[PDB]
């Protein structure tokens, strides 16, 4: 399979801030063809981005993909309270598809 | 328009087999896939396989092939997912999701991504 690498795990992070979310490939994923998901706390995965920097109709614009071959960034422009959730991207450029094992963008709480 | 809607959380023994369903309505005519995810608790996302129900074709991810059955009914657009010897390890929320077709048309090989989901189903494994 594609194994797609999703690191660091956990971000912290505050709202306003701007999220830089990464993906790694370990082959070439053909066409672009790199989804990103955004799943709240007892919610399903919701599309965010597909083909790599395609947004869906009703997500907003402060989520945007882009990136190619094995190198792929999800950016989240002034976090909003809803963003903190955790991320996951997908390859579908082979039949087998894959997910990445998920980066959770969580508040950053001084210890 | 296009809603997924699964079946409702079951409690089953070890060695027992499960099936799991998701119904989709609104959308167009179209060779539309209905795949099946599965999340861990704590865990990440896993897919399964899927079907076209227009077409009666189905389609597995290799290591959950030998445990599951997918099948549909077309004709009420409903998608089913049988686990078939149920472990501990196979407790988990349960996804269905809907790949749409790419370019004109109503017939085309589906699209990988995801945009519509079903609301999951917790099959929880006693014992």
């Amino acid at each position: 399979e594609i194994v797609l690498t999703q690191s660091p795990g956990t971000q912290s992070l505050s709202p306003g801030e701007r999220a830089t979310l990464s993906c790694r490939a370990s082959q070439s994923v053909g066409n672009n063809k790199l989804a990103w998901y955004q799943q709240r706390p007892g919610q399903a995965p919701r599309l965010l981005i597909y083909g790599a920097s395609s947004r869906p109709s009703g997500v907003a614009d402060r989520f945007s993909g882009s990136g190619s071959g094995t190198d792929f960034t999800l950016t989240i422009s002034r976090l909003e309270p809803e963003d903190f959730a955790v991320y996951y991207c997908q390859q579908y450029g082979q039949s087998l598809s894959t997910f990445g094992q998920g980066t959770k963008v969580e508040v950053k709480l001084v210890p | 328009q296009v809603q997924l809607v699964q079946s409702g959380a079951e409690v089953k023994r070890p060695g027992s087999s499960v099936t799991v369903s998701c119904k989709a309505s609104g959308g167009s005519f179209s060779t539309y896939a209905l795949s099946w995810v599965r999340q861990a608790p704590g865990r990440g996302l896993e897919w399964m396989g899927g079907v076209i129900p227009l077409l009666t074709i189905t389609n597995y991810a290799p290591r959950f092939q030998g445990r599951i059955t997918i099948t549909a009914d077309r004709s009420t657009s409903t998608a089913y997912l049988e686990l078939n010897s149920l472990r501990p390890e196979d407790t988990a929320v349960y996804y269905c999701a809907r790949e749409g077709t790419t370019g004109w048309g109503w017939l085309g090989k589906p699209i990988g991504a995801f945009a519509h989901w079903g609301q999951g189903t917790l099959v929880t494994v006693s014992s």
